[PDB]
């Protein structure tokens, strides 16, 4: 997973 | 320097997707043919001077200034262990309070939202690529090759992205002259004029995401009616082979809408010159 979501 | 400045991307048809996925999850494939269009595509990753401009013109303020706090890569100062929401990072100051971006007015913005960059993209006369736009820049008038530029990682030698090199997170090298973001103008541009659309700032799309397609061919399609998670595209400086190997244009991601991050910025379309 590259970017987590907030 | 003009680095708000589009270039013309010709109309045509292209293999989006991939018969061969790399990261079959995400639904790289299947391979469909899409006809796109003639538009505009800015020719760099919005960088901070430039959205400087624009929260000086507008006020806005981001998101991430607004929850007071988003997620930094912890090799610079959750999904993973190394990202953490970081209190009072944005992207003024994209590692947290005691960082600014003084010494990167050059560099791409960061810790933008969806929403933020619908904002700025706007503003400007402008909007979001759609994925299938955003991919078909990306590709830079190749068929089916790995990247904007063909299939070999460093063609004659030479380093074509700012991506990862070294052990993922532990050591980056910065073999490529970059450990993090690099000048939004930095590396070759491809077939199309487009700089750094593989690596350095991931790029919000305008599509809802889903990985279900069909092999149908389409025209300007602007992805699924409906959704919770936004497409975004081309891979960052955190980027390797080893890990998130998504520095390739059929590669894609996703997030909420209201995400922000240290690797994710954006660039803009527009259908005429604004
Ligand atoms: C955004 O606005 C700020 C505040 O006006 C600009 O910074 C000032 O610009 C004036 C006019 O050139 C300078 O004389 C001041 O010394 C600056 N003050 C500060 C706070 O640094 C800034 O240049 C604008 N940024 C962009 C990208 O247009
Ligand atoms: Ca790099
Ligand atoms: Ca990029
Ligand atoms: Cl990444």
């Amino acid at each position: 997973l590259c970017t987590p979501s907030r | 320097l003009a680095h708000s400045k589009m270039v013309p991307i010709p109309a045509g048809v292209f293999t989006m997707g991939t018969d061969d996925p790399q990261i079959k999850q995400d639904g790289e494939a299947p391979a469909r043919r899409v006809t796109i269009d003639a538009f505009y595509m800015d020719a760099y990753e919005v960088s901070n001077t430039e959205f400087e401009k624009f929260v000086n013109s507008t006020g806005y303020l981001t998101e991430a200034e607004k929850f007071g706090d988003s997620f930094v890569f912890e090799g610079m100062l959750a999904a993973a262990p190394w990202w953490l929401p970081v209190k009072g990072a944005n992207w003024r100051h994209p590692e947290g309070p005691d960082s600014t971006i003084l010494h990167r007015p050059d560099h791409p913005v960061l810790h933008v939202s969806w929403n933020d960059a619908v904002a700025y993209c706007t503003w400007a006369g402008k909007r979001l690529p759609t994925e299938a736009e955003w991919e078909y820049s990306c590709r830079g008038g190749l068929h089916n090759r790995l990247f904007p530029w063909g299939n070999k990682l460093q063609p004659k030698g030479q380093h074509y992205a700012n991506i990862w090199q070294g052990e993922f997170p532990v050591t980056n090298t910065g073999e490529d002259g970059f450990q993090g973001t690099a000048p939004v103008d930095a590396f070759p541009p491809n077939g199309y004029g487009l700089y750094n659309i593989v690596g350095n700032a991931w790029e919000w799309t305008s599509d809802w995401w889903t990985v279900h397609h069909s092999v149908e061919e389409t025209l300007n399609p602007k992805g699924p009616p409906s959704g919770k998670d936004r497409v975004k595209k081309g891979g960052s400086y955190m980027s390797h082979r080893s890990y998130c190997y998504r520095y390739r244009c059929a590669a894609r991601s996703q997030n909420t809408p209201d995400s922000s991050a240290s690797n994710l910025g954006f660039r803009c379309a527009a259908d005429r010159l604004p």
